[PDB]
RNA sequence: AAUAG
């Protein structure tokens, strides 16, 4: 046990040993970036791949050409946490080494006359951070993973649903990376048609003749040849055995059946068969036959032979004839039907009817025909059949060669065809569109890799352009490169992409979750409206690669999927699962994983499969599955097993404790909803949970983990020293590890993101210890939410629905109190009238509103602020207004005069409450710097000397030097007194950071982990709460009622384990309480941690006294208890946890009325559950507008609590306003509510005289519309 | 000899365009409106609800009915 | 260029700007979803106008419902000044507003009285129905969200799990009117579709009613007389009485007839004590049979049907408003808790799988001697395991469904179980015979995305829990099932927008247009058992012939 | 009129009742 | 705007040309403010006023058009508009216009 | 696009 995990050794309820840890978490992110960015010497992947595709680029003329050489990276301008503060892409310079190569003109081509290598800068690509994260305009994004089509061919079919009769259409389909698409397609009158890009079908013969393909070699390649001899004046069939098995039969010796088996007549063996003529007759000739003597072809390719052809034949002279073989069952004459619908004769007539389907109005000539054709699929510029379309092309058509080719070719076209063919004849079948075999993950490094060689492409024109001048002498290859293209495209991708998202960052859960999203939607993927429904099932092939319950509910469902636990992308982008191997009948714990097109072959066992002491199965009939089907099986004939019994589920389900007894539908919505959860004051673990907590806890990044061993030197709430240990270090180095800590930073939804010590000084650390605990993290382990003695009982029509009713206690104790930092800026810009200042000198406004502004009109860092109080001073330069004549006589009157300058200053929004907890400024370069931003320049570079200083005192306290820390300050200082890079016109920015405690009320939303969500109804008072026979009141009231239905039963499981490890923590407390002998509690602890028949060995003996006083005191607040997905706990292992806590073995107590102390008449189920805070706060829901802003066209109200505008009420509202009848609720609506400019404002000021009457009048809306049906040229007006 | 339409074809060959274009097909509405010169009469709940005017049921059924006597007079 | 001004795409390619998307004209100006008809003709946004997340409030009646204060003072600010002016607490508008903005008492005295009878009109989307907006008179309250009664909560298709409810201020007086007349919730309590009662109460308040109805061998003061409902619940408040006793109580039942008569009968009746104390709520024309019984959710829809169809509508908006208080006061004290020993598996479920898996390998058996074929073997294994599932699901229904008890005499009697599941699922509160299936005994055999049905079934139930395959198997169908959902609720949207369009201009215009033409209508056939009567086709219908005896 | 239990009133959109009534539900849409 | 599809930045864009409702009704109360301060003066001083300020007219006029009234005086006009704003400042009729400030 | 109903 490591010292983290010896703190607090959770229970383990598990009975199957693990022979295979659960990978990073993040790998699927971490791995593609390193693809792209790292330096490839064989150059398949990334930068280098790109260059080489696009690289050299030669001139038209032939007169100079530029070289790639090699690429780097160099140095960030800012880090990470400077790009955020900044709000500027955290990203490296690309410098690429090119050599501009100028041929000799005189000289043979070929000769190079001079070389010019400089280096060039070639765009800024963004960095991924450690944690799988990049740093676009100063906002953490997640680019989320795509399942899309793999490239190649598939062959599919219309299922008989076109066509009026049956008649299933079959299809092919070759789908590039890059480059058109080709479909062969079958009619309902059994032709083969071709079609380019998803245009007019044409006959597919085509596409053969403009390949040199004569009608008798396309008769050869697709037909097989029955041939014909005259021999001794008689006729000759040449007889195929395997043919045979309506006419009399030759071969006198073995007469077979005379118009009326085989293979006993067969076994003999004779060449020689005899027919009629009429035998002939039917026949379609396979080869054109000429006559030297007539000059004129007697019979054609692909025509039917009749009696005077064979007449004319036989004075010809000619002996033998062969015709195509052409059944109705095995054989077809498709490609002949094909070929009489065909009116193209040579590869010129081809050539232009494929240019007039391509470029229909343009005259078709004979080089722009055959320059079309080449680039349509055989060129490698337009046409890019990839790796992995290559590898499944050559796997769909049986090739084993052309491995490396990326253009189609003869043999691809007419096997494929030949394939079609086949499939239509019976032998083969169609492919499933959804087989995780026929889809493919792309990642974020293929996708840059794809946007960057678009830019390149992009380059190379203007390259070629500029080369094919010709003057070059004072040329030099940076003076040809330009690299704002470039830039555009990887800026495009990588803030603008459908597939950039902006985090998720509630929580550590939700980040890890977000990292492994894939998305079928995208570029080059599906759409919403368009997506059916098989593509949303759950396939067969989704076991162990895609989670089937975590998928969003709504339009989204079944298009986004979460990876599951072991789940993995091969190099072709396929994912594959673990699998152990079962040898000589045992299951060894070697690992080998399998994607889905190997699993299909082997009998895969479960992870629930008994097993002997030998390592062999205990049933000699086991349950796996083949072929995608379950079943029961030899045992002899297993030859994989599972590796973990959460394989098939993602991480967000797999922390979810019980699922076993949970239906899908509310699993799916606890794995959504765990998600949302955020993090309060204090993080609790979860009493009964999974085991993977410490996994999303790690592998999140959200704590501070050790990279070396050794004894932490100093403890601090921002800062953990660790004196490393001797056996540790690099040959001369400090000795030390500085951890600096987040403290109240601000996350992308508003939340907050601090990082606590959990360490001691003194305290020894190994590596992978866990030093601070980051938001919803406590010692290590993952906690969403908090710990509530639930009761299950109806309260009064409070619990009705799936409404909560929640204890007083639950607000006093700040146990779902959250903080929320909220970011406001004011922005002083230039104006035509003058420029908008800063300031405390405000119009209109006292000195109440000023005391908490400082003299350059900025609030105070901790100053308790409240709704409409002036955070940031500024004034704003206004025109000449007019003023009424009454206005003038008041001035006259009272002679004030004051209106240079209009207040627009920064306010605190209207029901916000909290503290100011941080101020910037940011000054353009060349604008006085006003007193505030001055301090907040020298308290941070004070604070710059005062933590160089102490990090310097510390690692030469290590170690036992001037200038490289004199250099590193300077940086530090060059970048602390800069000026700021601002948008145009804007010449200041202050930016207010706001702490607002957020205490639960009714209409919060609460939940658990089984989809058990709901609303806040009452916060009773404690007195009135039900209560136990020892005065204990419960925090939480749910209803039973939403149980039973919804079939989520491990909520009922997970209350009374929550009971049992309360009860058991609280005898903990107790006998610590007491003093008891510690031999007491080393017995009392291993009789805790040796019930049941579980794979844990917790030996209480080999841990010190102060290690076991430390256990103890982590479990006074309870015992935490694991229970794994499909391993977990027994009700047998629950009774007897409660027996021990000395607790009813039922989980049911009897419970009194705190109102009038009469006991209820059942017994009720009490226990702990583990619930949570979701991100849906009524604070930030309720919205109410009376008048406010108009839209500038429409003249309706804006929508949105942003804009501070109005509902919406929409075509189904006015149609139930209809229904009621009330037709003036329904004026009122359409006329003085929204757009009648005159009405509304009359409306008004009848309502504050207290008249409420209304004269509508037309909407403006109309008014619009009558323009622009006018602006149509359509005269539309209104009659009297 | 009576014709049975389905309920889109049904909405699409009333005789106000204004209910007719704001149902769906605009184009051809309007095309059709505008080449044959139509008059649309506001009698039904959308026309009134897009003008603006109280609809011709409840509670302004009888308003409406009023102006269908001071039209006749 | 002319034809891309008028009308983008219709010639050709279709003229794109320098964000590389098509330029955007006149037509799609005037047409489409997005087009000025739909989006600002046919819907607009408006004023006086909110929006919050709703509660539940069981203490409202029917035609109220709780507002927040803030939410009421933004809502009816004009209103406010008007009466600042009017008292003359403020002397000008910017007066009342700064007296407003600083939130004095005087401020929420002045909103108290603006809203005292104003009513607001409350909407949910999708308003799929007219009942989807209803009017309510407001009662302040502290919070954020709205409070919404609970007997609407059907109407709106409503539940208390994050849902929110949009809010809208009826300015003019003729606004005020018709959300009183017509929109107010106690207007709307019949289901314009069918004309059945639309405010019948469920869940908790059925179970309420339930547990306090049901009838218990041998509890505390069986055979005990009672003087009427009074002095039952003074029995069970001084503990003298169980609620489930089987007692002998005088009841006084008026009886109204249908011509009007008022029948007052006083008469000693074998009941419980629950049905009394409940009796002491119900109002005078109603017959005590309707009470002296279980009752489930059909019991208490006919208990309403009745007081509407004999008593009227206010004795009808008061009794469901003390059925729902009744119901939810008893359930609370019932003490109804779900625990893992409330799910009762019987032993014959264990034996009834054995056998058809033995059965089945000799079906196995028979299939690889050829005696029958593949698709046999398929169907007769899927036919022995739904026998089994139905024989398990008998005997677990069976099980749960009753217990004995120890009579007064002593002998053993069979009672009606108390078990919670079997309570909620028997009262109609929530749960079906088939979700206690799946709870206690098998889940059965599962469909393939495609629609196949796999011959092995899940022999677990989710008191057990299931293993991964089966987990699986559940999967499968549970994602066609959400699908499912998501695309009918577009296809659906579609269909009533063509309903809607093409009968919006039928308005009953007349009384009588004088024609002797008609229907024929008989009772609906289609075997040999009518499938609905002639009674509820010909209710709320006009004779047209004159229906002369056969 | 069902709503209301009467005959119906004048004035009363019985279209737009008989549209709604209609699509409401229609999310529950699937010899001897 | 943002990463929606849907959404148009036309749709976020405000009247700034508008007049807010209160401006309106304040206007309004102004208006009879001043006319009921108006009618608690000398007829002769509430013309001069009036004229001199365009209230309740057309266009405003300088001191020479008010002479023109009765006695072309710009020195006498000056004089009793004088008086009159001496009279309108006193505190006894002015707490109503002075909650317009 | 994502999220809630
Ligand atoms: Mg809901």
């Amino acid at each position: 046990y490591s010292y983290t995990e010896k703190k607090r050794i959770r229970k383990d309820f598990g009975t199957r040993p693990q022979v295979l840890d659960i990978p990073y978490l993040l790998s699927i992110q971490l791995d593609s970036f390193e693809k792209f960015i790292e330096q490839d010497p064989e150059g398949q992947y990334g930068l280098e791949a790109a260059f080489r595709s696009v690289f050299p680029i030669q001139s038209y003329n032939g007169n100079s050409e530029l070289q790639y050489v090699s690429y780097r990276l160099g140095e960030p301008v800012f880090d990470v946490k400077e790009c955020q503060i900044r709000g500027v892409t955290y990203s490296k310079p690309l410098r690429v080494k090119l050599r501009l190569v100028i041929f000799d003109k005189d000289a043979p081509a070929g000769t190079v006359k001079d070389i010019k290598e400089q280096e060039v800068y070639m765009g800024e690509i963004p960095l991924m951070t450690e944690n799988g994260t990049f740093v676009i305009n100063g906002t953490e994004r997640v680019i989320v993973s795509q399942l899309h089509r793999s490239p190649g061919v598939f062959f599919d079919s219309d299922k008989g649903k076109t066509h009026s009769s049956g008649k299933v259409l079959y299809n092919a389909r070759i789908i590039p990376y890059r480059g058109s698409w080709l479909d062969f397609e079958f009619d309902p009158k059994d032709n083969l048609y071709v079609r380019i890009d998803r245009r007019r079908k044409l006959p597919a013969s085509i596409i053969l003749r403009v390949l040199g393909k004569t009608s008798a070699e396309i008769l050869d390649i697709f037909f097989e040849k029955v041939n014909f001899e005259v021999k001794d004046q008689t006729l000759m069939m040449e007889l195929v055995p395997e043919r045979l098995r309506t006419f009399d039969i030759e071969a006198d010796g073995k007469v077979y059946v005379e118009k009326g088996h085989i293979r006993q007549l067969e076994k003999d063996g004779v060449n020689f068969i005899e027919v009629p003529v009429e035998y002939i007759v039917g026949k379609v000739s396979a080869k054109d036959y000429v006559n030297e003597a007539t000059g004129e072809l007697i019979i054609t390719a692909n025509q039917e032979i009749s009696l005077e052809a064979l007449a004319n034949l036989s004075q010809a002279g000619y002996k033998k004839l062969e015709v195509l073989f052409t059944n109705d069952l095995d054989h077809g004459p498709f490609m002949s039907e094909t070929l009489r619908v065909d009116s193209t004769t040579d590869r010129i007539s081809a050539l232009v009817e494929i240019y007039r389907m391509m470029r229909p109005g343009e005259p078709p000539t004979k080089e722009a025909a055959e320059s079309l054709f080449e680039s349509l699929f055989f060129s490698a510029e337009r046409y890019d059949l990839s790796t992995v379309g290559r590898m499944k092309f050559n796997s769909s058509i049986g090739r084993e060669d052309a491995e490396e080719q990326g253009t189609l070719d003869e043999v691809d076209i007419i096997e494929v065809m030949k394939k079609l063919i086949s499939i239509r004849n019976g032998k083969g079948e169609v492919d499933d569109i959804d087989h995780l075999g026929n889809r493919r993950i792309r990642s974020v490094g293929e996708m840059a890799e794809n946007q960057f060689r678009v830019g390149l492409v992009r380059v190379e024109r203007a390259v070629k352009e500029r080369l094919s001048l010709g003057d070059l002498d004072n040329v030099m290859p940076q003076d040809l490169i330009n690299a704002k293209p470039i830039s555009a495209a990887v800026k495009e991708f990588f803030g603008s992409s459908q597939l950039s998202q902006f985090m998720d960052q509630n929580n550590p859960l939700s980040e890890v979750t977000h990292k492994r999203r894939i998305s079928a939607l995208g570029p080059g993927g599906l759409t919403r409206e368009r997506a059916g429904f098989e593509v949303r099932d759950v396939h067969v092939t989704h076991y162990g690669r895609l989670c089937p319950i975590e998928t969003p509910e709504g339009p989204n469902i079944g298009l986004i999927n979460s990876l599951s636990a072991f789940a993995r992308c091969n190099e072709y982008g396929f994912l594959e699962t673990p699998y152990r191997r079962v040898v000589n009948g045992v299951v060894t714990d070697e690992v080998d994983y399998l994607s889905a097109i190997e699993e299909g072959q082997f009998v895969i066992a479960q992870a629930n499969a008994k097993l002997t002491e030998e390592g062999g199965f205990a049933d000699e009939l086991v349950t796996a599955r083949q072929k995608g089907e379950s079943g029961l099986h030899p045992r002899e004939h297993v030859d994989y097993m599972d590796v973990a019994t959460n394989q098939v589920v993602s991480i967000a389900a797999s922390l979810i404790p019980f699922l076993e007894h949970d239906d899908a539908n509310r699993a799916l919505m606890g794995a959504n909803m765990q998600r949302q959860a955020v993090p309060t004051l204090r993080s609790e673990k979860p009493l009964v949970g999974t085991g993977i907590e410490r996994n999303v806890a790690v592998d999140s990044g959200v704590t501070a983990v050790a990279k070396r061993g050794g004894v932490i030197q100093s403890v601090d709430a921002s800062r953990i020293v660790v004196k490393v240990n001797e056996e540790e270090l690099i040959p001369g180095e400090a000795g030390i590890d500085i951890y600096n800590l987040t403290k109240y930073t601000r996350s992308n939804q508003n939340t907050c993101i601090n990082q606590r010590p959990c360490v001691m000084p003194g305290e020894p650390v190994a590596r992978g210890d866990v030093l601070a605990d980051g938001p919803s993290t406590d010692l290590g382990e993952l906690a969403l939410g908090q710990n509530m003695r639930i009761a299950f009982m109806p309260w009064n029509g409070y619990n009705f629905e799936d409404s909560i009713l929640v204890s007083e206690r639950v607000v006093q104790d700040d146990r779902f109190t959250t903080i929320h930092i909220q970011e406001l800026s004011c922005v002083a810009r230039d104006t035509k009238l003058g420029a908008e200042e800063i300031t405390a000198d405000i119009p209109n406004v006292g000195e109440a509103a000023l005391s908490k502004l400082d003299e350059s009109g900025i609030v105070y860092i901790g100053a308790e602020v409240k709704g409409g109080d002036i955070l940031v001073g500024k004034v704003t330069p206004k025109g000449e207004t007019q003023l009424t004549p009454e206005e003038k006589l008041l001035r006259a009157i009272f002679g004030e005069k004051a209106s240079d300058v209009k207040d627009t200053s920064l306010r605190v929004p209207n029901s916000v409450a909290g503290t100011v907890i941080d101020v910037q400024v940011f000054t353009r370069d060349g604008v006085e710097k006003d007193k505030r931003a001055l301090e907040i320049e020298q308290m941070q570079l004070k604070e710059a000397k005062k933590d160089l200083t102490e990090e310097f005192q510390i690692l030469e306290g290590g170690l036992l030097l001037k200038a490289d820390f004199d250099k590193k300050f300077e940086a530090k200082r060059r970048k602390i007194t800069q000026g700021d890079d601002l948008a145009p016109g804007v010449l200041k920015i202050v930016k207010v950071y706001l702490a607002v405690k957020r205490r639960i009320q009714p209409g919060d939303k609460m939940a658990g982990r089984h989809g058990n969500k709901g609303v806040i109804s009452k916060i009773n008072p404690v007195e009135d709460m039900p209560y136990d026979e020892n005065g204990q009141p419960v925090d939480i009231v749910l209803n039973p009622l939403g149980v039973p239905s919804r079939m989520n039963i491990g909520q009922i499981l997970e209350v009374h384990l929550g009971l049992a490890a309360k009860g058991i923590g609280d005898k903990i407390n107790q006998m610590i309480k007491e003093q008891q002998e510690l031999a007491k509690l080393r017995e009392f602890l291993q009789k805790v941690y040796d019930l049941g028949d579980t794979r844990q060995r917790v030996d209480i003996s080999e841990l010190s006294d102060e290690d076991v006083r430390t256990l103890a005191h982590n479990l006074r607040a309870g015992l935490p208890v694991a229970t794994p997905v499909f391993d977990g706990a027994p009700e047998s292992s629950i009774k007897a946890m409660l027996e021990l806590a000395d607790l009813p073995a039922s989980g049911q107590l009897t419970l009194f009325d705190g109102r009038t102390g009469d006991a209820f008449e059942r017994p009720v189920t009490v226990g702990y559950m583990y619930m949570l805070k979701l991100n849906h706060l009524v604070d930030d829901k309720m919205h109410a507008r009376s008048t406010g802003s108009y839209s500038l066209v429409t003249q309706q109200p804006l929508g949105g609590k942003a804009q501070f505008g109005g509902q919406r009420f929409g075509e189904m509202e006015v149609w139930a306003l209809e229904a009621y009848g009330a037709a003036y609720t329904l004026q009122e609506m359409l006329t003085v509510k929204s757009d009648d400019v005159n009405g509304r404002t009359k409306m008004y000021k009848n309502i504050v005289d207290g008249n409420h009457a209304m004269e509508p009048g037309m909407p403006e809306s109309f008014n619009v519309l009558l323009k622009e049906i006018r602006s149509l040229g359509i005269n539309i007006e209104l009659e009297d | 000899e009576r014709e049975l339409l389905g309920i889109t074809k049904a909405s699409l060959a009333t005789e106000s365009f204004i209910s007719a274009a704001s149902f769906q097909e605009t184009t051809r509405v309007l095309t059709e409106a505008a080449v044959s010169g139509k008059r649309d009469d506001l009698r039904g709940l959308k026309e009134n609800v897009i003008v603006g005017r109280l609809i011709p049921a409840g509670t302004g059924f009888a308003y409406h009915q009023d102006r269908q006597a001071k039209r006749a007079q | 260029s002319v034809d891309a001004l008028l009308d983008n795409g219709r010639r050709g390619r279709a003229i794109t700007g320098s964000n590389k998307r098509p330029l955007k004209s006149l037509a799609d100006m005037i047409k489409g979803k997005q087009g000025r008809f739909r989006q600002n003709l046919l819907g607009k946004r408006v004023d006086y106008s909110g929006r919050s997340v709703i509660t539940v409030g069981p203490y409202l009646r029917l035609h109220q419902c709780g507002l927040p204060k803030k939410m009421a003072l933004e809502l009816f600010k004009p209103f406010i000044y008007s009466k600042l002016e009017t008292r003359g607490l403020a002397t000008t508008i910017k007066a009342a507003k700064k007296m407003v903005e600083r939130e004095e008492a005087v401020v929420w005295d002045i909103l108290d009285e603006v809203i005292r009878e104003h009513p607001v009109l409350l909407n949910r989307a999708p308003t799929l129905h007219r009942l989807g907006i209803q009017a309510f008179e407001p009662v302040l309250i502290e919070g954020k969200a709205i409070q919404l009664h609970p007997l609407v909560c059907a109407a709106y298709n409503a539940d208390f799990d994050g849902d929110q409810m949009a809010v809208h201020v009826p300015l003019t007086l003729e606004a005020q009117l018709e959300a009183r007349t017509l929109m107010m919730s106690t207007n709307n309590i019949l289901s314009p579709a069918s004309g059945d009662p639309i405010i019948v109460p469920s869940q908790d308040v059925v179970l309420g009613l339930y547990y306090m109805t049901r009838e218990k061998i041998n509890a505390k003061g069986e055979g005990m007389y009672l003087t009427g409902p009074a002095e039952a619940e003074k029995a069970y408040r001084t503990k003298t009485a169980e609620l489930h006793a089987r007692v002998k109580v005088r009841i006084t039942e008026t009886i109204k007839h249908e011509n009007g008569k008022l029948t007052t009968e006083t008469k000693m009746i074998d009941t419980t004590v629950g049905r009394a104390m409940l009796w002491q709520i119900v109002p005078k024309g109603l017959p005590y049979s309707l009470v002296n019984q279980k009752l489930g959710k059909k019991q208490i829809s006919n208990l309403l049907n009745e007081a509407y169809r004999k008593l009227g509508l206010k004795d009808t908006v008061i009794f469901a408003d003390q059925i729902m208080y009744t119901g939810f006061a008893y359930a609370a004290l019932s003490g109804v808790s779900v625990g893992i020993d409330d799910m009762v598996v019987p032993a014959a479920k264990y034996t009834e799988i054995a056998e058809a898996e033995e059965e089945v390998r000799e079906i196995q058996e028979q299939f690889q001697s050829g005696l029958v074929t593949a698709g046999e073997r398929y169907n007769k294994v899927i036919d022995i395991w739904a026998s089994t599932n139905d024989r398990v699901a008998k005997a677990m229904m069976e099980n749960l469904s009753s217990e004995q008890v120890i009579n007064r005499q002593g002998e053993q009697e069979k009672q009606e179980s108390f078990n919670s599941i079997y309570m909620m699922a028997d009262s109609g509160a929530r749960g079906s015979a088939a979700q206690i299936r799946q709870l206690a005994g098998m889940r059965g055999l599962m469909a393939r995305p495609d629609g196949s049905i796999i011959e092995t079934p899940i022999t677990a139930n989710f008191k057990e829990g299931l293993n991964v395959l089966q987990y699986f198997i559940s999967t499968h169908g549970a994602r066609k099932g959400l699908a499912d959902t998501a695309l009918k609720t577009a296809n659906s949207g579609y269909l009533t927008r063509r309903l809607v369009d093409v009968a919006q201009d039928v308005v009953v215009t007349e009384h009588d247009c004088g024609t002797l033409e008609g229907v024929v209508m008989t009772p609906h056939i289609e075997g040999g058992d009518v499938k609905v009567a002639l009674t509820e086709l010909a209710l709320g219908r006009v004779v047209s012939e004159d229906i002369l005896k056969p | 009129d069902l709503a209301r239990g009467h005959l119906v009133n004048q004035g009363e959109a019985v279209g737009v009742i008989a549209a709604q009534s209609i699509g409401e539900p229609g999310t529950q849409l699937t010899i001897q | 705007i943002g990463d929606d599809e849907d959404s148009h930045l036309g749709d976020f864009i405000e009247d700034t040309t508008l007049e807010l409702p209160l401006d309106s009704a304040t206007a309004t109360s102004l208006k009879a403010a001043t006319r009921d301060v108006l009618a608690g003066l000398t007829p002769r001083e509430a013309k001069v006023l009036r004229m001199r300020f365009g209230i309740d007219m057309n266009t405003d006029h300088t001191l020479e058009e008010v002479g023109k009234q009765f006695d072309v005086t710009r020195e006498r006009i000056r004089q009793i508009e004088a008086k009159a704003l001496r009279k309108l400042r006193h505190p006894s009729r002015s707490e109503v216009l002075r909650s317009f400030l």
